[PDB]
């Protein structure tokens, strides 16, 4: 209704190649007809659930998996029905990263993970720890250069380091992600995120440095290291700097941990180009031909298509973002992802601007974040309790939580507030539902 | 999050 009917609107980041897309969609065109319009707005990962809302959008959403778990629970997303056939051409590994309640509400595009970028000419051998940074910076400022330059604004490109002694902060207990109760707030956590705020102090690094920023600084030649993604690749290849890509520096010997985001295209609910949609991922996009399309615009990183994968295998640029990978952390695509990094953003600005110490950023963070993942599941068990009606089951339930006490009983029910109750009571229920074969 | 069950 709202979008058009007989064509394909498609929205991508800015920073992916929107270009090598347009020309999947020439071919779709030339095939079938049907135009295919590609858009790069701003701020499209919030742009997209507000417009998907009122029925409006794009017929496809092309961003990192981590974000599609809020859009499915919202109703934004179409679930999609790829074959056998289809799904066996992908690594299994990138379905799970798209599969939300049991459902597929994406096609995955792409395995992303951060890379140490340097250029070769005024850095041979990379540092392979974070603690020589500061003396190499020291080194490279006596020759009118500078060690490191990366975008300090977003959280996914600061979180490596800070989870580099601070560990993974989720893990998977009951068949659902949980933040850990001190995935953010720990004391590995706190170092890392000192050591960042300690480098911009001792003028290593300037608190105000963006993408751009850092981007125009590596890529002219004025910084002997960046931190970045696969797709930033093609824009060092026009600038001439012979660069590596290479293992993200260690920090107190333990490797860095970026998260993992597998770029992923998910169909409008509202769309009413479905099988279209289906069509143009399945038999367009993820072929070789439709994916060095993309790919020779801006680098997709490590492929889903197996096909594909193995003829970019040989990359060595590819090696380094797949060990990278390998060392972080696969972001979960639960709705509270947009609370977890909107809370990590706030606590690395506010260290990084004297606002708060790294202790209480850190800890503001870990209760924000673990406050609204803890509500969201919350919610979900209500509604879960709320839908159970055989005897067995409810007696179960309110045997548990006559264990603790937590509980009132009026002339006709059986009252419980699920905000009253411990976590290890909730957890017992839903441990105790998990095996009672409702879900 | 008040729960009720019938009694
Ligand atoms: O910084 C928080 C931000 O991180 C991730 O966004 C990445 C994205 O995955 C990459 O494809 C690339 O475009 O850079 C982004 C960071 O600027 C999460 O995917 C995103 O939801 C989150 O807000």
């Amino acid at each position: 209704s709202k979008i058009e009917e007989g064509k394909l609107v498609i929205w991508i980041n800015g920073d992916k190649g929107y270009n090598g897309l347009a020309e999947v969609g020439k071919k779709f065109e030339k095939d079938t007809g049907i135009k295919v319009t590609v858009e790069h707005p701003d701020k499209l990962e919030e742009k997209f659930p507000q417009v998907a809302a009122t029925g409006d959008g794009p017929d496809i959403i092309f961003w990192a998996h981590d974000r599609f778990g809020g859009y499915a629970q919202s109703g934004l997303l179409a679930e999609i029905t790829p074959d056998k056939a289809f799904q066996d051409k992908l690594y299994p590994f990138t379905w799970d990263a798209v599969r939300y309640n049991g459902k597929l509400i994406a096609y995955p595009i792409a395995v992303e993970a951060l890379s140490l970028i340097y250029n070769k000419d005024l850095l041979p051998n990379p540092p392979k720890t974070w603690e020589e940074i500061p003396a190499l910076d020291k080194e490279l400022k006596a020759k009118g250069k500078s060690a490191l330059m990366f975008n300090l604004q977003e959280p996914y490109f600061t979180w490596p380091l800070i989870a580099a002694d601070g560990g993974y902060a989720f893990k998977y207990e009951n068949g659902k992600y949980d933040i850990k109760d001190v995935g953010v707030d720990n004391a590995g956590a706190k170092a890392g995120l000192t050591f960042l705020v300690d480098l911009i102090k001792n003028k290593h690094m300037n608190a105000d440095t963006d993408y751009s920023i850092a981007e125009a600084a590596f890529n002219k030649g004025e910084t002997a290291m960046t931190i970045n993604g696969p797709w930033a690749w093609s824009n060092i290849d026009t600038s001439k700097v012979n660069y590596g890509v290479t293992v993200l520096p260690t920090f107190k010997g333990q490797p860095s941990k970026p998260f993992v985001g597998v770029l992923s295209a998910g169909i409008n609910a509202a769309s009413p180009n479905k099988e279209l949609a289906k069509e143009f991922l399945e038999n367009y996009l993820l072929t070789d031909e439709g994916l060095e399309a993309v790919n020779k615009d801006k680098p997709l990183g490590a492929v889903a298509l197996k096909s594909y994968e193995e003829e970019l295998a040989k990359d060595p640029r590819i090696a380094a973002t797949m060990e990278n990978a390998q060392k972080g952390e696969i972001m979960p695509n639960i709705p509270c992802m947009s609370a977890f990094w909107y809370a990590v953003r706030t606590a690395v600005i506010n260290a990084a601007s004297g606002r708060q110490t790294v202790d209480e950023a850190l800890k503001d963070a870990q209760t924000a974040a673990a406050d609204k993942c803890y509500l969201d599941e919350l919610v979900e068990l209500h509604r879960r309790l709320m839908t159970l009606r055989e005897r067995h089951i409810l007696q179960q339930i309110v045997n548990l939580i006559e264990e603790t006490g937590h509980f009132h009983i009026t002339n006709t029910t059986f009252d419980f507030d699920l905000c009253s109750l411990d976590k290890t009571t909730v957890r017992k229920l839903q441990s105790y539902l998990e095996t009672s074969g409702t879900s | 999050l008040p729960v009720a069950a019938p009694l």
